[PDB]
RNA sequence: AACAGGUGCCAGGCCAACAAGAAUCCGAUCCGUGUAUUCCGUAC
RNA sequence: UGAUAUAAUUAUCGUACAAGCACUCAGCUAGUUAUUGAGAGACACUCACGAGCCCAAAA
RNA sequence: CCUUUUAAUUGAUUAUGCUGACUUUAGUCCCGAUAAACUACAGUUCUGCUUAAACUGAGGAGUCAAGUAGGUACAAACCGUACAAGGAUUAAUU
RNA sequence: AUCAUUGUGUUAUGGUUCUAUCGCAAACCAUUGAGA
RNA sequence: ACAGGAUCAAAUCUUCCUUGAGCGACUCGACAGGCAAAAAAAAAAAAAAA
RNA sequence: UUGCGUACAUUCCUUAAUAUCUGGAACGAUAGAUUAUGAUUAGGUAGUGGAAAAAAAAAAAAAAAAAAA
RNA sequence: GGACUCCUUAACUUAAACUGAGGAGUCAAGUAGGUACAAACCGUACAAGGAUUAAUUAUGUCCAA
RNA sequence: AUUAACAUAACAACAU
RNA sequence: GAGUCUAGCUUCAGUUGUUAUCUGAUUGGUAUUGCAUGCCCUGAGUACGUAAGGAAAAGGAAAGGUUAACCGCUAUUUAAACAAAAAA
RNA sequence: CGGCGGCUGUUGACGGUCCAAAGGUAGGAAAAUCCUUGUCGGGUAAUUAUCGUCGUGCGUGAAAGUUGGUCCGACUCUUCACAUGUCGUUUAU
RNA sequence: ACACAGUCGGUACGAAGUCGAAACAAGGUAGUUGAUGG
RNA sequence: AUAUAACGGUCGUAAGGUACGCCGGGGAUAACAGGUCAGAUAAUAUUGGGAGUUCUAAUCCUCGGAUUGUAUCAGCACCUCCAUGUCGGCUCAUUACUCCCUUGUUAUUGAACAAGAUUCAGUUAGGAACGAUAGUUCACCGUCAGAUGUAAUACGUGAGCUGGGUGUCUGGAGACAGUUUGUUCCCUAUCUAC
RNA sequence: ACCGGUGGUUUGUUAGUAUUUAUGUCAUCAACAUGUCAAUGAAAUAUCAAUAACGAUGAAAA
RNA sequence: GAUGAUUGUAUAUUAGCGGCUAAAUGUCAAUCAAACAUGCGAAUUUUAGGUUUUCCAUGAAAUCUAUUUGGAAGAAGAGGCUUGAAAAAA
RNA sequence: UUUUUUUUUUUUUUUUUUUUUUUUUUUU
RNA sequence: UUUUUUU
RNA sequence: UUUUUUUUUUUUUU
RNA sequence: UUUUUUUUUUUUUUU
């Protein structure tokens, strides 16, 4: 080329809300489809800059209709996955984790670096607030409220800068006109927490982070390193 | 079309620059400016290459030791 | 035609079982069958 | 900056010119020969002997 | 060196000439119908086609080509592969 | 002696044909050996 | 620029002359912005604070 | 009325002449040193004629040559 | 077994750069000059060769000159 | 090891 | 030296065509028209003409046709279907 | 086994004369042939295109194969019907 | 480079000083000036 | 003693076609396109005669000559050289003429009005719809009445398209239609002389 | 003077020389592919030492 | 087209002065009105291409007869060239 | 919500609309 | 640096 | 000679 | 009346 004739074309030329993608439309959705499920799986997915761009517009629209909790919307969510196992995930890991998240669960990081053999953009669309993420995430809710106290509370400039804010949410005494003493009092119990119902055991579980252990140890791998496979085999030429 | 001549020496020579200038601006210039950028973060580690690929790090070296300030190495412990 | 071979490149007198000078001077490195002078063997 | 100037080659009455070949370079490539011919008003060199000259094949 | 001779076939910008090299056109033209995933505590991705049974007492119902084309370390190398009696009664050994 | 600057001059590098004999009688001449 | 100059000398608020046309007009002097990310029919939209 | 511009000198200097007639049937001579006021001269296709060159090979003539060494 | 022009003249549409004759120049085989732009017209004491010099020719003398 | 065509580089320039 | 807005020049066709004298206190002294198809209306059943017959000055309007612009209305085609509650 | 015609007189059965082996038969006929608009009728707002017909305008011509009832059709042409961006005149995915 | 990419021709140092400028003349002193009633 | 009368003499009484046309060298397809030529012929004006017959010039027909020009026909060379009845249509266009309609109120008129005819003038302004038969185009035919509607440019236009006969090509240079930051933001640019 | 053995000359310093095979075609048939048996050097029985530099042999080298 | 002048197959025959041909000048080893290979049978051309260093002297024609006379001068003959001059004082 | 004529509007200005270029700088 | 128009 | 002047005219003969 | 013509390459007609 000469790399002119890019510019001299675009010349008054709209921009394309959705990328194309190579085939026929039936096939492109069939595709989009099957990656919001992988997605889901992993936590973290590579993929080309313009595609992770794309595929991030479904993937907040399923955690927005997934917490609904409607017939409604069931149906809709339904009608965007495949396996069950992102079914389960979605609905026992992602839903209570977003409870009080108003919006934009993923987010596009860029790697500023050409592939080796296609010399092509990378990026990364990872989750928010998820183990081993790449950067951390804001509070919200209750714990958003306790992050601007504290910031208040640190500083005269914060304080000032706060000081409308904070009337709106309640951290202003308003009987003497000063910041709240105890933010405890302010707390209130999320969708997440398990509603009340109203041992010598030798075989009891044993507490650890994500979750609990076993008394007995059994010989086998992590799920992820108990099925193995070979990634690619050679294909000899036929000189 | 067919061509009625030969082109000459100073015509090439003219257009070799041309498009020397024409790449420059719009392709070498750009890929250096995004290879630059990615000093900031730490280099990338594949996952494929693991086999004969060197551990991950962080901490960039110093090309130009002449002008840098500061302890360069530890004393040996007893 | 002493082109009869070889020896670092042009040898009658050096190797080649039988004749005849490690001959003298000159020589960029650099051996040097080369220039100049001269002796000898020959029924080769 | 001033003045001045119609690539080359063959044919043709015609520099004929909007006809034929050639991007460039390297190697090869087109008047060869009188034991048998010759001075003839469009062009004919020189040596020996002399009313005498040459001598063929064996050798 | 000079002088006499030479049957050398002895003389080049050109026969779209024969045998070669290297420029211009010219970073121009040319790219075959369908992919994706391999994770931070379980699982079955989508699509096209539809003769994929290998003892059951029966040699898988045939011919031809390959002058040996589905063996082998992400090898166009080296090294191997054709058993009409099926050798492993190998139901044992350790 | 017009480089205004994309030109020219010098020099250098690169490209570039490819020849080391393994041979030499049946003819002629000289000499020598046994027997007529 | 009311900046300079003359006069027995101007209503508050310069009688009159000079500045070639007060550098074409205004304004700036740490003034001005090519490329990258992101966005992008022309065009517009980001205060600084890794 | 009297004017003026303009293309071409073998004036000067250096070469050449081969089908019997350019002086020259001259001079010189041991293989010719080119004539100074010397006459005619020297555009040329086709055809014809004269002359000088083409670094090479062969040949049984590459030291009787001043000065210097 | 010839192209342009001058005089005479055959043919044709007193046409055409045609077709064909009688006798002079030029080109062909001629340089440079003049005629605005491409052989043929005018002139030439017409191109062996070299230099920074003088001349009545076609013909010119408001500017390009 | 090797000529030309062809390919790249260095130096040289000012009345501009 | 630099930012903005601009003077001059340039632009489809084409031209050089404009102002003596000067209301005496009396309601004041040229003025954005270059240009042009057809049919209908006022002028007008008037000018003209025995009769039949039947104009212009000016303006106003309904079709057809060309150029340019645009998406308020209609027609064709087509896309989208997501965050008001700080109890969330 | 090549082919088969002149003058003249009353639309003209008929009469004169020349020549020859014989002197186009019937049918078809504006034609795989003349002519790239022969008269009239059917279709259309227009038909010289095409069917029917007349048999003169030129002419073809019978086991040289002529004519053709019925049947038949990858053979020309007329004409009817449905849909249709062929179209005035071009759009969107 | 306007050019079939050529040819001819092609730039005239000092005062850029100054304690000079004297054996012309005049002179508003400027190292000034020389003719002319249309 | 015949022939050579093709009589400078071989006639030996020995002819035609090829649209099946290969090879060699030349530029001519059976109207000889273009250029040149200007016979016929075209424009303006003039004269003779005949219409309008009261009247030679409101207006019309015809003849001779002169100037300008060459649309068309014939002829066609020594010049030129592509492929055809020496084009039919489609797309896209440039130029000239007082050019079909619109202008010159008001004297050229056999012009009462209306509707009409010939000629001339600008600073060159706005406009002009279709169909059937395919007999290469002309007289005429039917509709909206857009209201009597000519030439040149290689048939204008075929490396833009094509059709029932009276080949192919991917755009190197000109032109035309779009587009171009800049003094710097690629590299380099090293006085004077003790 | 046959016949055996040895040596020299000419042909021939002036003339030239080919034996193996990759590729075309059904066949006949046609055809000069790719420097040398070869690092270089007279000699490799001179190619030593190695870590940069200086060092060794050789006429010449890294 | 597809119940028939259906399709398909191993190995075979017809050879250029030829054979084949439900007859086109259609086909016989992917331009056959007469195939391909070889040739010391060593290929012919009034057409046409090319033809290699300099200097000097001299210097044409496109006209005629003949060839049943042509055309883009073919062949043969004739014609056309070096003959002369041009150096002087009572 | 977008595009388009099959819809709608204008048929005026030409010293107008518009524009890439401040020029007393005679040898950068 | 124009000429001519008898008596 | 007078802006008289789309094909219409006046004055003076310069 | 004359000098000024195809001077028809351009300007100019300066008489």
């Amino acid at each position: 080329g000469w790399s002119k004739v890019v510019n001299f074309l675009n010349k008054g030329v709209q921009r394309r809300p959705h990328r194309r993608l190579p085939g026929q439309p039936h096939h492109q959705w069939n595709m989009l489809k099957t990656q919001l499920d992988q997605l889901v799986r992993s936590d973290r997915l590579e993929l080309t800059l313009p595609r992770a761009h794309e595929l991030q517009q479904y993937a907040e629209e399923l955690v927005h209709f997934a917490k609904q909790n409607t017939p409604e919307s069931s149906l809709i969510v339904e009608s965007m996955i495949f396996t069950p196992a992102a079914r389960r995930k979605l609905f026992h890991e992602l839903c209570p984790l977003y409870a009080n998240r108003p919006f934009f669960y993923t987010r596009v990081v860029n790697q500023h670096r050409l592939r080796m053999r296609d010399a092509a953009p990378m990026a990364y669309l990872e989750f928010v607030d998820r183990p081993g993420e790449i950067r951390p995430a804001r509070p919200v809710g209750f714990e958003r409220k306790q992050a601007i106290w504290e910031e208040m509370q640190a500083t005269r400039r914060g304080r000032r800068q706060w000081w409308n804010h904070a009337k709106k949410l309640g951290l202003i005494d308003e009987e003497t006109g000063d910041v709240i003493s105890d933010i405890n009092a302010l707390r209130r119990p999320s969708a997440a927490e398990w509603e009340e119902s109203d041992s010598p055991s030798p075989y009891k579980m044993v507490a650890a982070p994500k979750r609990a252990l076993e008394p007995f140890f059994v010989d086998l791998p992590p799920p992820t390193e108990r099925y193995r496979k070979q990634r690619y085999v050679f294909k000899r030429f036929r000189p | 079309a067919v061509p009625k001549g030969k082109r000459s020496k100073h015509k090439c020579k003219q257009r070799q620059l041309i498009y020397f200038f024409d790449q420059f601006d719009g392709v070498f210039k750009r890929r250096r400016e995004s290879f630059y950028r990615s000093f900031y973060n730490p280099p990338y580690f594949s996952k494929q290459t693991e086999q004969t690929s060197l551990p991950p790090s962080v901490l960039r070296p110093f090309r130009f030791p002449g002008f840098w300030p500061g302890r360069f190495a530890f004393k040996m412990a007893s």
